[PDB]
RNA sequence: UACCUGGUUGAUCCUGCCAGUAGUCAUAUGCUUGUCUCAAAGAUUAAGCCAUGCAUGUGCAAGUAUGAACCAAUUUGAACUGUGAAACUGCGAAUGGCUCAUUAAAUCAGUUAUAGUUUGUUUGAUGGUACGUGCUACUCGGAUAACCGUAGUAAUUCUAGAGCUAAUACGUGCAACAAACCCCGACUUCUGGGAGGGGCGCAUUUAUUAGAUAAAUCCGAUGAUUCAUGAUAACUCGACGGAUCGCACGGCCUUCGUGCCGGCGACGCAUCAUUCAAAUUUCUGCCCUAUCAACUUUCGAUGGUAGGAUAGGGGCCUACCAUGGUGGUGACGGGUGACGGAGAAUUAGGGUUCGAUUCCGGAGAGGGAGCCUGAGAAACGGCUAC
RNA sequence: CCGGCAUCGCGCUCCUAGCCCGGCAUCGUUACUUUGAAGAAAUUAGAGUGCUCAAAGCAAGCCAUCGCUCUGGAUACAUUAGCAUGGGAUAACAUCAUAGGA
RNA sequence: CCCGUCGCUCCUACCGAUUGAAUGGUCCGGUGAAGUGUUCGGAUCGCGGCGACGGACGUCGCG
């Protein structure tokens, strides 16, 4: 059964610590200021950013 | 399995066919012929895929049953026929002629040639030895067996073979100082010049080659195919004259070509 | 049936070997032919791998035998088997296999050696310059037969072919027949 | 002679002993001469094989076996069989988690042509041939005591 | 994100676990569920059992059509024309699909080998002699389906008997030289000669022989061969060496006679090479267990010789002989709710756990076992037996 | 960073062999390290590309978006074992007192 | 603060006379279906010689 070979992936990840006030308020600041619908929109931006930062850090490690 | 396998699943097809992984469950499965089916390019891909002369499986069959396509001088109506390196594909109805040659990335390309340079091919000799009644004959690496060769042609050499008369017309003696185009491994496609050959008793012989733009590399004997005598090659080269380049070189090529457009 | 796989064998360590497979046809053997030496010749064909044929000879009477030093090969009859180095009971059963020792009528050889006007004698005399014919062969001739060794596989090619013993080999088998 | 110790007369294939017009310089295995061959891969045919009287179908230099494949080197471990030895290969196997090594070994049966003499614990060089018995697929080519 | 927090005390600092906190291409279950794209889905327990339907058949100009037809329709020689159903012949059904039971140096992966073999088919090359006392080819068989018709049995692509008729079915059977070389050998002259005239394609099997140095007219290959290959003597109750089929016409007379020819194709026989592969095979690598330390060996366990068998190597098997072979570097045994790998989840790094499942390899078709057909099966949408 | 020599650099007939001249092969083995070859795809990483975004996919983009042009379909990782190449510090194993040495 | 015996309620495992029971495999001994190879056999079926005999017949030609 072809079409089983189509890839797919995860775009965000939940926070390790569920209820911390500092992160909760910092995240709500952004969810309000930029008019986002829920935390998932913020977390996928964070996840994409972490990807590009890991790439950058790896390249910076080399010579 | 209790016998020969007749299907080739698409993920198992050769990588240089560039078949897309969702375009079906099966791949053409080249029939037996003069090339080893992992280094060939069947007619289905030549017509449907590259030349876009047909859109489907059955259209290729409709083309072939009409005796248009000609491979190396004969009309081949088999649809999974294993055309290979240095073959000629000719469509007289359109009067168009192609030599199958590698590109630097290791993939077959149909290099257009003229009608003068389509009556001949080059072929590398597998071996020479005697046959029934002491007659000498030579083996090529694409099935052809020629009897009564020139008594100088030894194994691993190259021969020019006219398709009209079907006999030899010239040959190149495999040795240091000749141009060679690599047909296997990561270096396939790269042309070069034999600079060194080191023997190893009981293993494969290795060849050391130097490109015209200076880059030096190496392969093993079975993957080297001489093209010409001296530095000049006897046959046409494709879009890049068999010169490999780094990824940064082609990045520069794209951005530099992005300022004139 | 009879099989040629290694599965039933014990490992070199002596550990027993579990069955992970059934018996495959490309692994088969057949029962032997034990070609008897008898008058009523019978050679029966076998269909084997690749569509090919082997000729299982069940009963043979004549053979082709070469006399090496004289460079002549002639058809003759087999009179008996006298020694087999593998098993004596093969001799008792008059069974033909490769490397068995047989006695041979030898008359076609004798009549060849009877050969070898003016130009004919100027050739008999060209020969007889190198006539040696060591006495061991001569005595057998006067007896009427020659000791011979089979050099073909009767159950494989359906024939009994061989050579006559000479020199070291001849004398060795002679002292063993004592 | 010394060789003929078995229930059948043992001889080299394709050498005609009772030849008529013999010679001492035709070629190995022509005109009655004993047959010998050079194995290749830089090994030298022992003199004791050249002018030998033994008959060994499995010998690399006078028998019918060809040497091709791998060339292992080891130390002799057992010489209590007829014309066959067990050799030990000692080697280091890497243990990846601990980044360290451990000593491992393998026992290889190899056929020993009568042209050599081996004690226990001599350096041996063996080369691969076709299966000669249930466990033997190698032939001794060099012995350094 | 290379992270911790609650809980032993009157209070303290620790050890240390318990609980929390996050993920899962991880299964189930609960409550809920509006749109778009995406796509796993009777693996786990029972490789337990199966009603019913379907999953493998097939026709080109080019094997065989008066057996009965459709469609032309004959001017009633000549065609069953043009198109065919059925049926013989051929081919295929050994691929694919499903599953993961058995299986722990086994499979399997990377890496080797065949100078140890088979290979329908594709592709390239190649092919004399069949008897004629080798003096340029030497004749045509019967019998069976579709049909037609008499039946049995409750029954089945269960079956008997009779009348017809084909071949690319089946069975016979013409053969291309100098014979090139080899052995005989009446006579000639004396032989180093000439020699009249009888026996020698391609396979099979055996034997003998050739297949060349080294610096002061040797000449194919490999790292390596008694190699490729050639000569010679014989052998075989020889698988073989075209009694086949399509259109196209189109030069020219020797009886001007389908006249002498001559083409482009289809199918088929044999050999080599190639391709499509397989089978064996080398080295290294696998989880837990010592409350599993000896195991194998009469009866093959390790090796040797000669055979038999196989496509081929090999204790694969037989006869005879020797006493070996593995083991604390873990043999042998046991567990696995264990097919191996590519890979999966989590991952600072190092690691831990998983891998029935779509790709590769293996294995099986209720359990064992044996086979026929065939290039290929120990086949199960084949057979035989339990 | 390195080649090429020279100090008080055990040799060459044979392969490469400068215009008498560098840079020659067997008469101790390995581990280690360097470079290369040969390593299936899919997966992973990653280059390119506006499926409207994304998860994806391997496409597509320009022409006068007119009798077609330019094309792409990279690259990398791949422990251990096996093959080859340079190095010879570190560490193994073998070993000049019978001179049986060159 | 705290230990143990004895008594009560629940749970878990252990030993155990009983040749306890069930179950699968393995080894040795025996019986052995069916196929494959072989030795005979020979229903009938083919030049149906022939004597040149009158569709038969048997001596048959070997398959
Ligand atoms: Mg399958
Ligand atoms: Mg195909
Ligand atoms: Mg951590
Ligand atoms: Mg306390
Ligand atoms: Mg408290
Ligand atoms: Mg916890
Ligand atoms: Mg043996
Ligand atoms: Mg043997
Ligand atoms: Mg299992
Ligand atoms: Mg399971
Ligand atoms: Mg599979
Ligand atoms: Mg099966
Ligand atoms: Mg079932
Ligand atoms: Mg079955």
């Amino acid at each position: 059964h072809v079409n089983f070979y189509r890839n797919y992936g995860k775009t965000f990840k939940k926070p390790r610590r569920p209820y911390e006030k500092e992160r909760l308020d910092a995240e709500l600041k952004l969810v309000g200021e930029y008019g986002l619908r829920c935390k998932r929109e913020l977390w996928r931006v964070q996840y994409a950013l972490s990807r590009i930062r890991n790439a950058a850090r790896h390249l910076l490690t080399l010579d | 399995a209790r016998g020969l396998k007749k299907h080739l699943k698409r993920l198992n097809a050769p990588s240089h066919w560039m078949l897309d992984k969702l375009g079906g469950a099966f791949a053409p499965k080249p029939s037996s012929g003069p090339h080893k089916a992992r280094e060939c390019l069947p007619l289905i891909l030549i017509l449907r895929n590259r030349l876009k002369y047909a859109l489907t499986y059955r259209e290729v069959q409709s083309i072939l049953m009409q005796r248009h396509i000609m491979v190396d001088g004969k009309v081949r109506t088999d649809k999974t026929y294993p055309a290979g390196f240095m073959d000629i594909i000719s469509i007289p109805k359109t009067g168009e002629n192609y030599r199958l040659l590698y590109d630097t990335k290791g993939r077959f390309r149909l290099h257009s040639v003229r009608d003068e340079d389509a009556k001949f091919k080059l072929c590398k000799v597998r071996s020479v030895q005697f046959g029934q009644k002491g007659i000498p004959y030579l083996n090529t690496y694409d099935g052809r067996t020629i009897r009564y060769p020139d008594p100088l042609i030894k194994a691993n050499d190259t021969i020019k073979l006219d398709l009209e008369t079907n006999k030899i017309v010239d040959f190149i003696k495999f040795d240091v100082g000749n141009v060679v185009m690599v047909t296997g491994g990561r270096n396939t496609g790269r042309v070069g010049v034999i600079k060194n050959r080191e023997k190893h008793k009981g293993t494969f012989e290795t060849i050391h080659v130097e490109d015209a733009q200076g880059h030096q590399f190496a392969t093993r004997l079975g993957n080297v195919f001489t093209i010409g005598k001296g530095t000049k090659p006897w046959v046409s080269l494709p879009k890049g004259k068999g010169i490999k380049l780094t990824i940064i070189e082609e990045q520069r090529k794209r951005d530099a070509a992005a300022q004139a457009a | 049936g009879i099989s040629r796989d290694s599965m039933h064998k014990r490992r070199a360590t002596g550990g027993k070997q579990k069955a992970w497979r059934k018996k495959r046809k490309y692994e088969l053997g057949r029962q032997p032919a034990n070609t008897k030496l008898s008058s009523n010749k019978t050679v029966r064909r076998v269909r084997v791998r690749g569509g090919n044929v082997k000729w299982r000879a069940l009963r043979l009477d004549t053979g082709n035998f070469s006399w090496g030093s004289e460079a002549v090969t002639r058809k003759t009859r087999l009179l008996d088997v006298v020694y087999n180095s593998s098993n004596n009971e093969l001799v008792r059963t008059q069974t033909l296999v490769k490397n068995a020792i047989v006695q041979v009528d030898a008359a076609p050889f004798k009549q060849w050696y009877l050969t070898h006007s003016n130009n004919v004698q100027r050739k008999l005399e060209k020969r007889q310059q190198g006539r040696t014919l060591d006495s061991h062969i001569e005595e057998q001739f006067s007896g009427g037969r020659l000791l011979a060794c089979i050099s073909s596989r009767p159950g494989q090619c359906g024939r009994a072919d061989g050579y006559i013993l000479e020199g070291k080999e001849l004398e060795f088998y002679m002292r063993k027949l004592q | 002679m010394a060789e003929q110790t078995e229930k059948s007369f043992l001889k080299q294939p394709k050498v005609f002993l009772s030849t008529k017009k013999a010679d001492k310089a035709k070629r190995p295995g022509k005109a009655g001469n004993r047959f010998w061959k050079s194995v290749g891969l830089g090994f030298k045919t022992p003199r004791e094989a050249i002018d030998g009287t033994y008959i060994d179908k499995k010998c690399p230099f006078t028998g019918t076996v060809a040497i091709r494949g791998r060339i292992i080197a080891g130390t002799c471990h057992s010489a209590k069989m007829n014309r066959t030895i067990i050799v030990r290969r000692n080697y280091l196997h890497f243990v990846k988690k601990y980044q360290r090594y451990e000593k491992r070994h393998s026992n290889i049966p190899a056929h020993i042509s009568p042209c050599f003499r081996v004690k226990e614990g001599d350096h041996v060089i063996i080369g691969q041939c076709r299966p000669l018995s249930k466990t033997v697929r190698f032939n001794v080519l060099k012995v350094v005591p």
